[PDB]
RNA sequence: CCGGCCGGGAACUCAAAGGAGACUGCCAGUGAUAAACUGGAGGAAGGUGGGGAUGACGUCAAGUCAUCAUGGCCCUUACGACCAGGGCUACACACGUGCUACAAUGGCGCAUACAAAGAGAAGCGACCUCGCGAGAGCAAGCGGACCUCAUAAAGUGCGUCGUAGUCCGGAUUGGAGUCUGCAACUCGACUCCAUGAAGUCGGAAUCGCUAGUAAUCGUGGAUCAGAAUGCCACGGUGAAUAC
């Protein structure tokens, strides 16, 4: 069903099951089912409504999904808005953690055309 | 080499079977130094194919060297623009060794999930005449003999 | 009990030094035992050679601090007023433990 | 020679001994806490160019900034230099 | 009383010695099977006493460190070749022919300037 | 990135700091150091920040919450 | 021996050791374990050596 | 005390000084009866046993007036000297040297066996407590076979995942911290949470290696207020192939 996540998790590992949600890795994986009494070491294949109720209650805690990608995209367009060094190396797609433009950081520049 | 003739090191048998040939097979297919984790899959492979087939373990890897053995080696004679492959008797040490480049070079190209699966089954493939080594010995032989200018 | 411990930068300078502080003990009368090897140090140097450029070559040099322990068994009264101050070994630098 | 980074770096030595190595282990106790209060901005008033963070270890005869070695007090074509002609001590060649 | 031999592979060192008593091996206070005796190096200290057929007349107290499964049962090797001088030397000459008398010469080479490692040399230019 | 226990902000211009606390809002002031922390008791000032060849007048507002003052100066340029 | 309690920089004389009928000057002190490093200028260089509290006497 | 810890042995692991041993020397064959070669015996090792240092007369008017010295030329209230900030790190690009990957030979988790070579006093920093942690406070030993860095890692047992852009691989980005240092500000390291690009072993072409080598996995050092995939050095496992 909907629980919180971009879509079925199905067929998967419970660990894995939550790893392919946006806003949650292996820690908060552990962290949540851990905290619901729920087996990690298998897969979430016939699982009970009951056990699945308290994961429904338990990830609306934190941040969900869409609503952290708006969070992400407020934070930048805060400092976009505001024209420092973090806003500019944003919008003009340049890394700014310090990686060199003169041969790499393709990821972040883009695709090569001399 | 140039100056003299040198043969390569000479090697023990096995620990496990006193077999001179399974060490050199185990030695080909080690990769990075790890002779334990090579001669593991080796045994472990042998022992699957020798419990499915129900033959000795002796015919196991013997049968199956057999058939990927071949019986004629390429000469470069420089016939066909500086290189040719004029057909000669295989020597022994060149017919094992050329058996064993192949059987293993067959086990890295199979697409089977575990080198233990590739392993035993290009091992059974080989012995009834249908593998990738096969293949590779019934081509060599066939480009020899049609490149045969010269004997 | 007389823990001496040598310090040389050659071979052939501190046995030569723990032969005399060996011969001026047992001689007189106390109780000693022999030298006890204590490993040599190695410490290597390694510098680029060439001034203005120098990509992949280097000089290496090392120095080898030997070491030695006779460790006199009885300080005797004999060998407390004789054992030093007349080997002239200013190239030996000894150490005492007690 | 270059008489400026000599000049600057004798200057720095004993500067950095006049203010800092004193009430340096005093910001280190009070501005980094250890158990804001207003007693930090009193010890952040040490001069910026004494500080030991800017001293640049060089060679003792010519001031040079690269290639020191800071046990034998030179550089490498110093070292260099002293070790072909014998003059430091059991500075052998190493052939193992 | 005792016969003793001390062997080394490359990095290891051992002292072994001879007691008369049970076919057993102690190794550091410790059974052989237990420490490497079901996994790679299984024989090759039984190559030495494989010619003799010694099975229940000697045991052997070993003391070893340094080096690797490999260096620990090749200085056991030596020091069993060097210890098998307890009884006439009649069964050494054909022990020579094996193989395992013969220290061997094969040590590592050391790291160069210039290079990675022992002989490997850097990537040169295509053009 | 910044002091663990309490924002750093320069001497000197702490003192300039003190100063508009009494003179109030005023014109642009040229100052040479970058290397301060921008905090609630920090918004208001119209200081001019340096940017070697030229200083940029900055105007700090509540958006500028971690962020130092080098981190708004221009230093080198785009084609 | 007489004046047991020492401090750094003082001459002292040695009476258990090889330097016997000399004198010499305690670099450092280690009141806790009770030891002192004390150096002898023979052959013109620092030869150190460990004395008791007890043993010697203060110069 | 089940701890080499204590009598003792100092045998011996190890450690380090002095010697001996390999010199075509012993035999046979071959060659010219000369030098020399091949096989065998002895020996731990036979034809400079293995590795390193040591690079001839000379060559490129090769590089360094920027380590320093120095002829000539130039500046001298300035091409000299001090200070703050910035640049040396930019970005429509090309090239070299490197590192990590594309996997069941492996990923994750638990348990466990064995090193060598070094460094260390404004140091290495045990032990104890706090924090998931990076780390902080308290706090022994030693200028060194004692004390620390330092728990060696690959390996080996099982449980998991089964050929997928995946529990393969980690880029980029945000939020929140620690350490050094006036001070992380364009331009640092590390830790926590979240995001999981490209990449399915790569065209023409090209490189390194003849045995403890290639390959693979860790450890230390120089420089270093604090900062290495580079340099130097050490060992674990350990090949393939020469007609």
């Amino acid at each position: 069903a909907r629980i919180a996540g971009i879509n079925i998790p199905d067929h998967k590992h419970a660990v894995i099951a939550l790893t392919s949600i946006y806003g949650v890795g292996k820690t908060r994986s552990k962290a949540i089912l851990a905290a619901a009494g729920i087996a990690e070491d298998v897969k979430i294949s016939e699982l009970s409504e009951g056990q699945i109720d308290t994961l429904r209650d338990e990830v609306a805690k934190f941040v969900v999904e869409g609503d952290l990608r708006r969070e992400i995209s407020m934070s930048i367009k805060r400092l976009m808005d505001l024209g420092c060094y973090r806003g500019l190396r944003h919008r003009r797609g340049l890394p700014v953690r310090g990686q060199r433009t003169k041969t790499n950081a393709r990821t972040r520049k883009g695709p090569r055309k001399p | 080499p140039r100056r003299r003739v040198i043969g390569q090191r000479k090697i023990l048998p096995d620990p496990k079977f006193g077999s001179e040939l399974l060490a050199k097979f185990v030695n080909i297919l080690m990769v990075d130094g790890k002779k334990s984790t090579a001669e593991s899959i080796v045994y472990s492979a042998l022992e699957t194919l020798a419990q499915r087939s129900g033959k000795s373990e002796l015919e196991a890897f013997e049968v199956a060297l057999e058939n990927v053995r071949p019986t004629v080696e390429v000469k470069s004679r420089r016939v066909g623009g500086s290189t040719y492959q004029v057909p000669v008797e295989v020597r022994p040490v060149r017919r094992n060794a050329l058996a064993m480049r192949w059987i293993v070079e067959a086990a890295r190209k199979r697409g089977d999930k575990s080198m233990a699966l590739r392993l035993a089954n290009e091992l059974s493939d080989a012995a009834e005449n249908k593998g990738t080594a096969v293949k590779k010995r019934e081509d060599v032989h066939r480009m020899a003999e049609a490149n045969k200018a010269f004997a | 009990r007389i823990r001496i411990r040598l310090k040389a930068f050659d071979h052939r300078l501190i046995d030569q030094a723990t032969a005399e502080i060996v011969e001026t003990a047992k001689r007189t009368g106390a109780q000693v035992r022999g030298p006890i090897p204590l490993p040599t140090r190695k410490e290597r140097f390694t510098v680029l050679i060439s001034p203005h450029v120098n990509k992949d070559a280097r000089d290496q040099y090392e120095i080898r601090t030997h070491l030695r322990l006779v460790d006199i068994v009885e300080p005797t009264e004999k060998t407390v007023d004789a054992l030093m101050r007349l080997d002239l070994a200013a190239g030996v630098d000894v150490q005492i433990s007690l | 020679a270059k008489q400026s980074m000599k000049a600057r770096e004798v200057k720095r030595v004993a500067l950095a001994d006049k203010y800092f190595a004193k009430r340096a282990e005093l910001k280190a106790i009070i501005s980094d806490v250890n158990a804001r209060w207003n007693a930090v901005l009193k010890l952040q008033t040490l001069p910026r160019d004494s500080s030991p963070s800017r001293q640049r270890n060089r060679c003792r005869q010519t001031g040079r900034p690269h290639g020191f070695l800071r046990k034998f007090g030179l550089s490498r074509i110093k070292v260099r230099e002293a070790a072909m002609r014998g003059e430091i001590p059991g500075l052998k060649k190493a052939s193992w | 009383n005792q016969y003793y031999g001390t062997g080394r592979r490359k990095s290891s060192a051992a002292r072994v010695f001879i007691k008369p008593g049970n076919g057993k091996i102690v190794i550091n206070q410790r059974s052989l099977e237990q420490y490497f005796g079901r996994e790679t190096a299984r024989m090759v200290v039984r190559q030495p006493l494989e010619l003799v057929d010694m099975v229940e007349k000697l045991d052997l107290y070993i003391t070893v460190k340094g080096g690797g499964i490999s260096g620990q049962a090749g200085a056991i090797r030596h020091g069993i070749t060097r210890a098998l001088m307890e009884y006439d030397e009649s069964l050494r000459s054909e022990l020579r022919k094996a193989g395992f008398v013969t220290r061997d010469a094969r040590q590592v080479e050391r790291k160069k300037v210039g290079l990675r490692k022992a002989r490997r040399r850097p990537q040169f230019s295509k053009r | 990135r910044s002091l663990k226990k309490g924002p750093f902000i320069d001497l000197h211009l702490l003192k300039k700091v003190e100063k508009a606390v009494e003179s109030g809002d005023k014109k642009p002031l040229r100052t040479w150091s970058r290397r301060s922390t921008i905090f609630p008791n920090m918004i208001g000032l119209t200081i001019a920040v340096h940017n070697g060849r030229q200083h940029v007048p900055v105007f700090v507002t509540d958006e500028m919450v971690g962020h130092k003052l080098g981190e708004f100066a221009p230093t080198r340029t785009y084609r | 021996r007489p004046k047991t309690l020492f401090e750094p920089g003082e001459m002292v004389r040695v009476n258990d050791g090889p330097f016997a009928d000399f004198n010499g000057v305690v670099e450092e002190v280690d009141y806790e374990k009770s030891r002192l490093k004390v150096s002898v200028s023979i052959f013109g260089r620092a030869t150190p050596v460990e004395l008791d509290f007890s043993q010697v006497e203060k110069a």
